[PDB]
């Protein structure tokens, strides 16, 4: 896992280019991706950790 | 309603005259 550097990532079959940082937001247990108003992924949950 | 900031290459550029500056002009007039 990498934090705070721009990187090409794939999380459970979702591919995006972004900078990864820890967030305060608490996801619902069943859901994995997070999406904003404009339908761009804003948060992701790593399966392993 | 609510880093370039906007995923799809969308950027907002700040106005030449700031909000504070415009108020000063209004005060002057
Ligand atoms: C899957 O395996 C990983 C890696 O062994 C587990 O992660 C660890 O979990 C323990 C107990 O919660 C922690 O104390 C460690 O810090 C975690 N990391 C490692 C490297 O051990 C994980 O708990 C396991 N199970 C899942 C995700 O279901």
């Amino acid at each position: 896992l990498v934090k705070n550097k721009c990187v090409n990532f794939n999380f459970n079959g979702l591919t995006g280019t972004g900078v990864l940082t820890e967030s305060n937001k608490k996801f619902l247990p069943f859901q994995q991706f997070g999406r904003d108003i404009a339908d761009t992924t804003d948060a992701v949950r790593d399966p392993q950790t | 309603a609510d880093c370039a900031q906007k995923f799809n290459g969308l950027t907002v550029l700040p106005p030449l005259l700031t909000d504070e500056m415009i108020a000063q002009y209004t005060s002057a007039l």
